[PDB]
């Protein structure tokens, strides 16, 4: 399809999202600058839990994305109440994929504007995937999405390797947004998850800034 | 003035680059190409006069009846187009009805026009379905709360009024109303006005016969809306032809 | 001959500007492509002559059926290929059996007519419902746009018209049977131009006295004998 | 040529205000041949004239029977009327079996306009091509209505659809000052005036092309055929 | 057929709902909510151009709940159904949940429905928009404001309408000035913004000012009398 | 000839050699016409020019079998058809009057089907054909090609018959559903000839197209074919002299067709008022009742239409305010802004801005004041967002200020100033990220203002680098690019050759003598001779200013980014970034000042005993050699800048395309662009050929695009460099941009190959300079090269579609 590949183009469009894959844990890093001082910073959230062990993050389009947010905690419990185990990640990202690939079969819709980054622990051991409109799902080492996604994707090439650190993953994943961020990013305006054994959580504004302080 | 043919005012269920919807424009253009309905409201009730007008010399004499009973205490003044003014005649008859088997009393009028103008306006966002093409008055009496006179439009919005125009000659008749203190006068003033104003604004080099139908609710029908009696009906026919001259 | 369209026809739903659904239209003078078929209603019961066009000596002509026995008393000759026919067929067969079920009598020609007629509510066949009721021998063509009228003789498919110019000419109402199966032959043999033989025509009458008949190869040939 | 962007399907209005479906099919019933309707104070007749496909065939019915004081009489597409009156028999039905009385005809004919404004405004389905004429009697008197496919129903004194009717609907709005007033044989030849001026100049109402439906007081509704409209065209007078 | 649905453009757009955003200036009303220390304002202009209608049904403040309110920008029979969708979901949560809806649930919940509007085909956006009001519990006073694309954000003060990128900049050189606060100033900066874009000197038939309070959360529409009282007090200094 | 047409006769396939040989007959028929007769033959040509229109005919009978695909191009058999006719026997009008006989229902709207893309051809190359006769026959000169007899010229009642016969599938195939364009060419060239047969019907069919609002598709067929019969209708013609006074009725009639909903009767309501006004003289030449004789009672009436000009240009100026007002963004995303222009609307401006400069040229300096008041008032007081409609504005700004220079100028220049310095004031907007949007809308339209006649600016000198010695170094990528493309156009309009006025009426035009008569002068095409272009050539004082302001805002920078490739001024990211986007703009801008790069020539590339020598134009300026070259001192610093780039901050993907602009045109652009002179070339002949008087023969045309053309043979001539010497310092541009093309990031790649395609083919024998340079990556041995490094010197290697390879 045609409107696929323009649900892309959406995707290309929104702001920069970084998640890595580090050795103990993922993380995952967003672009969240608010258009003007108006607006409530602590308000809305990019960086999302699923599960206790799950957490997303996305590129794209916001409303699109709340959508498979819902639609993805719904299939976690429902998961959870066959099993009483938490999902693994690679079986939620199916899942989330094949509920956004249905909005490409079916016509009168459109797809979503909205390509995913799912981080999660199971089974001691990280994940990093992404999602796309299309409804295809590719397990990443690190990823950008969003705007300049493509000098992202070469920026994270050059800096990672696999016996990297959650802590040092974090402080390339900001790096990786200030590649792009145009304008001398806060712990107001990014917005940072991380997945390691404790589980998901996203990062508290004091707990940004100090990462922010030692770069 | 100009065509528009890249297709914006085929279906409700688009809005145009300046962010108009045309379709519910159109079924508006459609009901100031119909003759004109008025309503005014008093100090004890409401009052309703349509120009209906008789296009065949061979109908009954109240035949295409634009005034309408949607409830006991409730009248409907149309303009527009009849078959979906009576679709919404029964629609707000339903409302009226199931509002009173659900909770137990009259509907109000500001709920019975909300309730209709929901209606109204959920046929103005889908492609599956058209805007109607009829702006109509509804008018009631009770003791409790007063005299009560919303209209409806195509678009699915109520407003209050204390006087209403809907039709071809509604500027005017908007004109007329408001020389005219409402907010002092009782039910039999207002239809010598209401039959005056009606008779003003008919052109008859255009179309040339009609029947002024009037309707009130008020104290005087103790907040039942009716018809009227033929007999102030023609003294307000009466005075409205005296009243032109 | 050469091309006069306009914007107003094919629409599969829409009205013309003078009340007309040339979608429809168009669709009906479709179903003349159908082979002819001649229905005479006479006092002597029904008569109901249609052409077969058999293409190889290895068919069977039994097999290829375009006169039906709807019921005992009611036989249809159909104008186009079976295929689309045969639901409106089953469709009769099946209401004259319900109405017996429930009513423990025979269905009138007018009402089976009328239950195939209200499934045709388009279809594309023409049928000509001949039959003998409580109202004597009786003979219906209902065309593909629902329409159906009694007629006393009628003819469907590829010379309808041509056809039906010579059976307003030969009828009368004191006609006899053997009169209207040997007109009928002729306006066959007339509309087909080919020499007139069992294998090529199908033949079937319904009489007061007996059921729905089709001729045997037999009896159909004592016919063409003499015309 | 002139291509209109605007009568494509009935859920679209035309910047003019307009609805042209509804409108196209409002001719639709001039495509219909002529029907003449008209009631005293005591009756309401239904005269129809009825054409053949051959000399062979027989005359396409145009009045029918709803119930046994409604009869209506048809002018359009009988594929429409069809639904119509199986629509409005199983109205008249519903009605004498919760009630027991005979439906109001103007309750019948309100609730025929609420189902037929239906396709007026729903995407995918046309108008109703057929208008009816209706003639019942009930509490209120007799009765005739005209159903158009806009959904608008008109309560008539007298009325005339179907193809080239505007001469009669000029015969009756002359003569209804004296309609009321009429016995049933005169009120039957005035509708018969009535539709022998829908004629051209060689033509004549003949037993085979005119049906005539009577309902009244103490008459239920009955449709005069073939032999049966003999004692109503053999009183007239010759064509003027 | 890419411009006319909600489907994607080339370039990843989509133009009906940047034509709802069009639809909701053709209203000709501009509305501003800011917010204080302990309180929320929402103040919109009550241009009523017909002088023989009833004036007291001509409103854009909505009541939702006790505790939350609402004024709504747009197209006025969408705002009235998008009002009447916001209370459904306030009964709904109060019902279900067993406590009174916040305003950035509610305000999410309205936009996740007008994502739908924007998705499937077959519907237009519906073009207005809704600032909720609303006393939370734990976070004081909140304002939050969904467009028809189905955003939301909370606000430490917005605009909505005509004038709103004028007002947005009247108050984002307010808000990093002061921190407007206080009961009087923030019905102060809302009256005064609303009169500096649209300059023209207001007179109290002719806005309408809806409060919420942390020392009482009921939502109220002010008196015109009240309106008076800040009128007034803004018009001699 | 009789051998090889009797070969023809006799032959009834469709053979593939018969269409080869019907291109010949066509090629014979039309070099000798007052020669061989075709009469016996005429019955047969038309009759397989018939059959190979391949109609369907009869009762659905068709042809699988029958050859479809070729032997009867319509070009060929048009030009064949046309040369036969004449004479003394027509035979060949009454057969080409019977073809569009056979053929009108085939033409009807409602009857398209795939005949209709051959049948479309016919109409519209076959009138145009008769126009290259008549002026064969008529306006060519004497020469040395066989000139046609007076036996066999097409004669006044032999050209009306072709009118007569061919316009009814004209005017039905207007209405086509394929889009009416090969019908308005048809009725171009049919008016050239007949314009009383031609015009009256198209208005008759216009004026209720025009009216309606159920047939839209009526409005875009009855527009563009009034485009093509503009030039005949404007005229008059002394048989059609009812004419003109369509004209404006109708282009009054038509201005609800600018429309923010219809992009496409926008696109042709524009089309139509820059083409019905380019041919209307403007000025209110109403008050002449003074003038009792030497008037005609058309011209009296035409002449007392002329006061509802104001009428015209105000109500027409309302209309594109409300298509800007409503032309905004609207920005729906919370995450991200647009900030960009998508195609439909980048065109809608260039329409817009192209009429409404089109009407202003045209108008007398009385509407001219009305109309800058307008603009002033709406740009002044309606403050604009800066992508998509403060472009609009500020565009159509400047085609007021483009028209009459001193006057206009004065109303924004002091105001936008003012506004600018009020709001820059508070010293903190330096290092201010955001700019509050006054200062963008104001700086945005300050910026466009000045791309405008130089002489007529030298006046806000001193005011106008005040307001760019404060803003070009704000920190906001909307605000100094915003500025620095001010510093852009303030010196490409000081430094560059332009012409200034493009009016139909030569070097004249606002003139206090209206006693004599503008409205007899409505056409007066082409005019080469007494032309009288007011051309724009650089002064001593305004070059002055250009290096002034090229030694105050380039000189500070490039200091900055010299110490920037030291171990000096340890600077920023976005610091290099905005200091590159001066030296770009400031390089981009006063390119025709600065002469092209010098050195010594690179030695060992290819003997050479004749000459390779490269050619030396002169374009107009004399370019100062006493003054420091500014190529080569950029180039000095941006080599060093790149060195420091490409080994210290590798990730800076934002600085390092500029480096690649740079080398790009420090390498190329001597003031004029490629891409915008093809483009522009584009677009005359587009012009040109829709305003073609094909029948007259002396290049008559619209003295704009006329103008338009010099300008073009101008920037031709400044744009062709021949093979010049590859010297040295080009080579280390080249070697430096491989550096890029072979790099980590892969858009600095692609758009660094870009740049390295067009040096190829810009040096003679430098493509086979750098050989084995591209090669070194690719070797075997050559140890651990990357693989992006490898990547990009294979792409380098491939080249592009249309370049080296
Ligand atoms: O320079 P361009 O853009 O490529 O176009 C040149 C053409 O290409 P060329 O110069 O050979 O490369 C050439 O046409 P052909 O040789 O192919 O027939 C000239 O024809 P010519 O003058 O000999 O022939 P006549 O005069 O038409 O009889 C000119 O065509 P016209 O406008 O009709 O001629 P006008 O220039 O008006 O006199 C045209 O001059 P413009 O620049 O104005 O378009």
């Amino acid at each position: 399809l045609v409107q696929i590949e323009y649900a892309l183009a959406a995707v290309a469009g929104g702001a920069p999202s970084v998640g890595i894959k580090a050795a103990n844990g993922v993380v995952l890093a967003t672009e969240k600058k608010q258009k003007s001082i108006l607006y409530d910073e602590r308000s809305v959230h990019k960086v999302e839990p699923i599960t206790k062990h799950i957490g997303l993050v996305y590129s794209g389009m916001g409303p699109d994305y709340r959508v498979l947010v819902h639609r993805a905690r719904k299939l976690a419990q429902q998961y959870y109440l066959v099993y009483q185990e938490p999902i693994p990640t690679a079986q939620l990202v199916q899942r989330v994929a094949s509920v956004m690939q249905e909005y490409t079969q079916s016509g009168g819709v459109r797809p979503f504007g909205v390509s995913l980054l799912i981080c999660g622990w199971n089974e001691g051991r990280p994940y990093l995937f992404q999602s796309d409109p299309s409804g295809a799902y590719f397990a990443w080492k690190a990823t950008a999405m969003g705007k300049n996604y493509v000098n992202g994707k070469t920026f994270l090439e050059k800096r990672y390797n696999e016996d990297l650190e959650l802590e040092d993953a974090i402080h390339t994943a900001i790096l990786t947004l200030k590649e792009s961020f145009e304008g001398q990013m806060t712990e107001d305006n990014i917005e940072v998850g991380i997945c390691n054994e404790a589980g998901f959580r996203r990062l508290t504004p004091t707990e940004v800034k100090d990462y922010l302080a030692a770069i | 003035m100009s065509s528009i043919g890249t297709g914006y005012d085929l279906s409700a269920s688009t809005f145009s680059p300046d962010g108009r919807v045309f379709q519910v424009e159109y079924a508006m253009k459609a009901v100031e190409n119909s003759s004109t309905a008025i309503g005014i409201r008093c100090k004890d009730g409401v009052v309703f006069g349509v120009e209906k007008l008789v296009l065949s010399k061979l109908y009954e004499e109240g035949s295409n009846k634009r005034l309408f009973n949607v409830d006991r205490h409730v009248g409907m003044a149309v303009a527009g187009l009849l078959a979906d003014a009576r679709s919404l005649a029964d629609i707000a008859r339903e409302e009226a009805s199931n509002f009173r088997s659900n909770f137990g009393y009259n509907i109000p009028l500001k709920h019975l026009a909300d309730r209709v103008a929901m209606y109204v306006h959920a046929y103005t966002l889908y492609s599956a379905v058209r805007p109607f093409g009829c702006s109509f008055m509804l008018g009631s009496y009770s003791v409790n709360d007063g005299a009560q006179l919303y209209m409806i439009d195509p678009s699915g919005v109520s407003y209050g009024y204390w006087g209403c125009a809907i039709g071809k000659a509604r500027q005017a008749a908007k004109t007329e109303i408001e020389k005219l203190q409402m907010k002092e006068m009782t039910c039999r003033d207002i239809v010598k006005e209401v039959a005056k104003i009606i008779y003003i604004v008919h052109d008859e080099v255009k179309d040339k016969a009609f029947e002024l139908e009037l309707s009130w609710v008020g104290e005087l029908t103790n907040g039942r809306h009716e018809i009227v009696p033929k007999d102030i009906r023609e003294e307000a026919e009466k005075y409205a032809k005296e009243s032109l001259k | 001959m050469f091309l006069t369209r306009s914007e107003y026809d094919r629409g599969v739903n829409t009205f013309s500007p003078e009340g007309r659904l040339f979608q429809v239209e168009y669709a009906i003078e479709a179903i003349k492509l159908g082979s002819t078929a001649i229905g005479i209603q006479t006092s002597e019961g029904v008569c109901l002559a249609v052409e077969k066009r058999i293409t190889s000596p290895l068919m069977e002509p039994s097999s290829i059926e375009k006169i039906v026995e709807i019921d005992a008393h009611i036989g249809c000759a159909m104008s186009g290929l079976i295929a689309d026919a045969k639901t409106l067929i089953d469709k009769a067969r099946v209401e004259t059996q319900n109405h017996w079920f429930t009513y423990n009598e025979t269905m009138t020609v007018e009402s089976v007519t009328q239950a195939v007629s209200n499934l045709a509510l388009p279809f594309g066949v023409a049928l000509l419902f001949g039959g003998v009721d409580e109202k004597g021998p009786q003979l219906f063509h209902m065309d593909p746009s629902g329409t159906f009228v009694q007629c006393d003789a009628r003819a469907i498919g590829s010379a309808s018209e041509g056809a039906q110019s010579s059976l307003q000419e030969v009828y009368h109402k004191s006609m006899t049977l053997k009169e209207a199966i040997k007109s009928s032959l002729i306006i066959l043999k007339q509309v087909m131009e080919e020499k007139l033989n069992a294998t090529n025509i199908e033949l079937a009458t319904v009489q007061p006295g007996q059921n729905f008949h089709m001729f045997t190869k037999e009896e159909l040939e004592e016919v063409i004998k003499d015309i | 040529m002139f291509r209109n962007q605007y009568d494509n399907d009935v859920t679209v209005w035309s910047p003019q205000g307009r609805i042209h479906q509804i409108e196209y099919a409002m001719e639709a019933v001039k495509q219909g041949s002529a029907t003449v309707g008209l009631k005293s104070k005591t009756h309401a007749v239904l005269v129809a004239l009825k054409r053949a496909q051959s000399e062979l065939a027989a005359h396409q019915k145009k009045i029918l029977h709803v119930d046994n004081h409604i009869g209506i009489s048809i002018a359009g597409l009988t594929a429409d009327a069809r639904l119509l009156c199986n629509f409005m028999r199983q109205e008249c039905l519903d009605s004498r079996f919760v009630f027991d009385r005979p439906l109001p005809v103007s309750r019948l004919v309100s609730l025929i306009g609420s189902k037929t404004q239906i396709p007026t405004q729903r995407y995918g389905r046309r108008p109703y091509g057929v208008g009816l004429l209706i003639a019942g009697y009930d509490d209120m008197g007799p009765h005739i209505f005209q159903t158009c496919p806009s959904a608008n129903y008109f309560d008539c004194r007298a009325m005339s659809i179907g193809a080239r009717s505007q001469s009669a609907r000029t015969y009756l709005e002359r003569h209804m000052s004296e309609f009321m007033e009429c016995n049933l044989n005169e009120l039957v030849k005035h509708g018969l005036r009535a539709l022998r001026e829908t004629l051209p100049a060689e033509q004549d109402l003949t037993t085979k092309n005119v049906s005539i439906g009577i309902v009244g007081k103490d008459l239920e509704f009955t449709i005069y055929d073939d032999d049966d409209v003999s004692p109503f065209l053999e009183g007239l007078e010759e064509r003027p | 057929f890419d411009r006319h649905i909600t489907i994607f453009s080339p370039e990843g757009r989509l133009y009906q709902v940047e034509y709802a955003f069009k639809a909701i200036n053709q209203g000709g009303l501009t509305s501003v909510a800011v917010r204080g220390k302990d309180c929320a304002v929402i103040v919109t202009q009550k241009k009523v151009p017909d002088k023989l209608l009833d004036s007291s049904t001509v409103t854009h403040l909505f009541k939702i709940t006790e505790n939350i309110g609402c004024v709504m920008t747009g197209m006025t029979a969408d705002s009235r159904s998008q009002v009447q969708r916001a209370r459904y979901e306030a009964a709904n949560w109060k019902y279900k949940y067993g406590y009174e809806i916040p305003v950035d649930m509610l305000c999410k919940r309205i936009a996740d429905i007008s994502q739908v509007y924007t998705q499937n085909a077959e519907m237009r956006p519906l073009g207005c928009c809704m600032i909720l009001i609303g006393i939370d519990e734990e976070q004081g006073p909140q304002v939050y404001k969904c467009d028809p694309a189905g955003y939301y954000c909370g606000f430490k003060a917005t605009a909505a309408g005509v004038k709103q990128t004028e007002s947005t900049s009247f108050l984002e050189k307010k808000v990093k000035k002061k921190f407007d606060w206080t009961f009087e100033q923030t019905v102060e900066t809302a009256i005064t913004c609303l009169s500096t874009v649209l300059s023209i000197d207001f007179k109290p038939s002719e806005i309408e000012v809806g409060v919420v309070t942390v020392e009482n959360p009921k939502f109220r529409i002010l008196t015109e009398a009240e309106i008076d009282a800040h009128l007034v007090a803004l018009a001699e200094r | 000839f009789d051998e090889l047409i009797g070969l023809w006769v006799s032959v009834q396939n469709l053979p593939q050699w018969e269409g080869q040989l019907v291109n010949l007959f066509a090629r014979l028929a039309t070099d000798n016409i007052g020669y061989i007769d075709w009469d016996p033959y005429v019955p047969k040509i038309f009759t397989r020019i018939l059959r190979s229109l391949n109609l369907p005919v009869g009762s659905s009978q068709v042809l699988v079998p029958r050859f479809l695909t070729n032997a009867y191009d319509i070009g060929h058999a048009v030009i064949w058809i046309t040369a036969m006719m004449g004479g003394p026997s027509k035979l060949v009008q009454k057969h080409l009057a019977g073809l569009f006989n056979s053929i009108t229902s085939f033409y009807h709207p409602s009857n398209n089907g795939r005949w209709l893309n051959k049948l479309m051809k016919l109409l519209q190359r076959l009138p145009n054909s008769v126009v290259r006769r008549l002026h064969r026959e008529r306006y060519k000169k004497p020469s040395w090609l066989t000139p046609v007899p007076d036996s066999h010229k097409l004669t006044d009642q032999d050209v009306t018959d072709f009118v007569q016969c061919i316009i009814q599938p004209v005017l039905l195939a207007m209405f086509s559903k394929t889009g009416s364009l090969e019908a308005a060419q048809a009725l171009q060239n049919l008016a050239l000839m007949r314009p009383e047969l031609v015009i009256p019907p198209v208005l008759e069919r216009t004026y209720p197209a025009l009216e309606t609002l159920t047939e839209p598709h009526q409005l875009t067929a009855t527009l563009s074919c009034v485009i093509g019969v503009a030039r005949s209708l404007v005229s008059g013609g002394r048989w059609f002299p009812e004419g003109p006074t369509h004209m404006l009725p109708l282009l009054m009639r038509a201005l609800p067709g600018v429309d923010p909903n219809d992009f496409s009767k926008c696109m042709i309501t524009f089309q139509f008022i820059a083409t019905f006004s380019t041919l209307v003289p403007l000025v209110d030449c109403s008050s002449v009742l003074q003038e009792r004789n030497d008037l005609t009672e058309v011209e009296r009436e035409l002449c007392s239409a002329t006061a509802e000009f104001e009428d015209f240009v105000l109500q027409f100026m309302d209309r594109c305010f409300g298509l800007i007002e409503s032309s905004t963004l609207e920005q729906t995303r919370e995450e991200t802004e647009t900030e960009k222009m998508t195609h439909l609307e980048s065109l809608v401006e260039l329409g817009l801005s192209s009429t409404f400069s089109t009407i202003l040229t045209q108008c007398s300096k009385e509407i001219f004041m009305v109309a800058l008041q307008k603009v002033f008032n709406f740009s002044t007081s309606h403050i604009f967002e800066t992508r998509v409609a403060g472009r609009m504005v500020a565009d159509m700004c400047r085609a007021a200020v483009k028209c009459c220079p001193e006057e206009s100028l004065k109303l924004f220049v002091p105001h936008c100033c003012s506004v600018i310095t009020q709001l820059t004031m508070n010293d903190d907007v330096l290092n201010d990220e955001e700019l509050d949007k006054e200062l963008l809308w104001n700086l945005q339209l300050l910026s466009e203002i000045t791309r405008v006649d130089g002489r007529k600016l030298l006046l806000y000198r001193e005011q106008l680098v005040k307001i760019l010695q404060r803003t070009l170094h704000l920190t906001c990528k909307q605000g100094y690019t915003l500025s620095c493309n001010l510093l852009h156009h303030l010196l490409r309009s000081t430094t560059l050759i332009y012409p200034t006025e493009y009016c139909s009426v030569p070097g004249g035009f606002d003139k206090p003598p209206s006693e004599y008569f503008p409205i007899k002068d409505w056409g007066k095409p082409g005019d080469l001779w007494n032309l009288g272009i007011q051309w724009h050539v650089p002064s001593s004082e305004e070059v002055s200013f250009a290096f002034y302001l090229l030694d105050s805002f380039l000189q500070p920078e490039l200091v900055k980014l010299q110490h920037c490739g030291d171990g000096k001024l340890e600077m920023s990211r976005d610091d290099i970034l905005q200091s590159l986007t001066i030296v770009h703009n400031c390089i981009l801008g006063s390119g025709n000042l600065l002469p092209p790069l010098k050195g010594e020539p690179v030695t060992n590339l290819v003997p050479s005993m004749v000459s390779l020598e490269e050619t030396k134009l002169y374009t107009g300026l004399e370019y100062d050699l006493s003054r420091e070259n500014h190529r080569e001192v950029i180039a000095t610093v941006i080599r060093k800048l790149l060195n420091h780039i490409l080994d210290n901050s590798e990730d800076d993907t934002k600085s390092l395309f500029l480096i690649i602009k740079i080398i790009g045109d420090l390498l190329q652009f001597q003031g004029s662009h490629k891409h915008e002179f093809d483009s522009r070339w584009k677009s005359f002949n587009l012009v040109k050929k829709s305003m073609e008087n094909r029948l007259h023969g002396k290049k008559q045309h619209i003295r704009a695009l006329l103008i338009d053309r010099v300008m073009l043979q101008h920037e031709l001539r400044t744009l062709t460099v021949e093979g010049c010497e590859y010297k040295k310092i080009h080579q280390d541009m080249i070697r430096d941009l491989l550096r890029l093309s072979t790099s980590s990031y892969s858009q600095v790649r692609n758009k660094a190959q870009q740049t390295f395609f067009a040096a190829l083919g810009a040096y003679n024998f430098c493509c086979r300079d750098i050989i084995p340079l591209v090669l070194e990556f690719l070797r075997p041995d050559r140890q651990g090269v990357t693989q992006q490094q490898f990547k990009g010197a294979l792409y380098c290697l491939l080249g592009n579609h249309s370049g080296v390879c």
